[PDB]
């Protein structure tokens, strides 16, 4: 049978896709409370359509649909067939706009979401083409600790997306080697596993050998190859 | 000012979140809603301007406001809380909600404004972690800022106040 998650999740995008502010809060409430990183749990929200039904909510002004939509998002996409689906449904473009969109929480788990949607092609291609690599590089550029997290997030998602060349060259046309070269100044460990998981397959790339060689980022990779978080060392070393 | 008096020992008095020539305007365009604020005017101003088209919210939110309880709302509670809708701290607005979304006021949040406002909440065809108290209520909204207003809407919502607030506070 279809789980207990399944129905209340049924209910809960019944009063979701159609209802109102309070309908909204309390029923993204239970889906918070449920557990997203169950499978059968993903299936069971993919099948009622759920996800779309969140996107939908994006697109509703209210916006504790988009903090429990997309961080609902971020813990469910741990599996493909959910962001097949989310491709094929068409709410990844919408997302692409929403790392955007002027409230910071939309962008920060927005981008955990493709961060870890990102695997195969399409979504990086996606995120490439309607933009979201050079958004998310201009907040990794931080031009306005609230740019650190989301930061973060969009660093995360470029290391998902560092294995196409098309989104290697969007990067590098945008330029964000040297916002990155400062990034990987800045001391704050979370940002500095996934800046140099990007920079290292980015780097892969002689024009960004040459760039990064421009600005010295192999100085910042010495200096980074001790830090306390062991992971920086490997991917310094890469 | 002849009536920019009543604003100038407002923010003597009140710490408003909004600064100088903002509560003057807000004052401003009070006084050209009054032409001091009854009933009726709650019932249209927060059902056009802001949404929220549950009437039981409307008086509710009427009420909280109307803390004390005069019915006519003061101009002082209403800028009061107007400034904390606008710009407000976590802590005041988990106290506006707390006191407002208990509608008969036993200090609490008891069946009669959770069971009612959860079938409010569901159109027609939490507690696990919270417990209801204000401490823990506070533990598991701090944790999940979904919770805040997990009782009745409030609104805050961006798009709505952002917009009010751009035609309200004409600079």
């Amino acid at each position: 049978d279809l789980p207990s998650e399944y129905w209340q999740i049924q209910k809960l995008v019944k009063y979701l896709k159609g209802g109102n502010q309070t309908a909204t809060v309390i029923a993204l409430c239970s889906m918070k409370d449920f557990n997203l990183a169950q499978e059968t749990c993903q299936l069971a929200i993919r099948d009622v359509g759920g996800l779309e039904v969140l996107i939908n909510l994006l697109e509703t002004d209210e916006v504790k649909c988009q903090i429990g939509s997309l961080k609902i998002l971020k813990e469910i996409s741990h599996n493909p067939q959910i962001r097949r689906n989310i491709v094929d449904l068409g709410g990844l473009p919408i997302m692409v706009n929403i790392l955007d969109s002027p409230h910071k929480s939309l962008k920060c788990l927005a981008a955990e979401t493709i961060a870890n949607v990102a695997k195969f092609r399409r979504a990086r291609q996606a995120v490439r083409r309607h933009g979201g690599i050079t958004k998310l590089v201009a907040l990794l550029d931080c031009g306005q600790t609230r740019d650190v997290e989301v930061a973060r997030c969009g660093a995360l998602a470029l290391w998902s997306c560092s294995k196409s060349y098309a989104n290697k060259e969007a990067i590098r046309k945008a330029g964000g080697i040297p916002l990155l070269a400062r990034l990987l100044k800045t001391s704050h460990q979370d940002m500095l596993i996934p800046v140099v998981g990007t920079l290292q397959e980015c780097a892969s790339e002689e024009n960004y050998r040459a760039a990064i060689k421009a600005e010295r980022i192999i100085e910042n990779l010495v200096k980074n190859l001790n830090s306390e978080n062991e992971q920086l060392q490997e991917h310094c070393a890469m | 000012i002849k009536d920019g008096l009543n604003a100038c020992c407002y923010i003597c008095i009140f710490s408003f979140t909004v600064n100088k020539f903002e509560v003057k305007c807000l004052i401003s365009l009070f006084y050209n809603l009054v032409g001091g604020l009854d009933r009726n005017a709650f019932r249209n101003i927060l059902h056009v301007t802001f949404g929220m088209t549950d009437d039981m919210i409307m008086d509710r939110v009427f009420r909280g406001f109307d803390k004390d309880n005069d019915g006519c709302v003061s101009v002082s509670e209403w800028v009061y809380g107007l400034s904390v809708f606008l710009r407000g701290t976590l802590e005041e607005k988990m106290k506006y909600c707390f006191e407002v979304f208990d509608l008969n006021g036993d200090g609490f949040i008891s069946k009669e404004e959770m069971v009612h406002m959860l079938k409010n909440s569901l159109l027609k065809q939490t507690l696990k972690k919270m417990d209801l108290s204000f401490p823990d209520y506070e533990a598991a909204v701090r944790e999940e800022a979904l919770l805040l207003e997990a009782f009745g809407p409030c609104l805050p919502d961006p798009k709505s106040q952002k917009e009010f607030e751009a035609q309200v506070f004409k600079d």
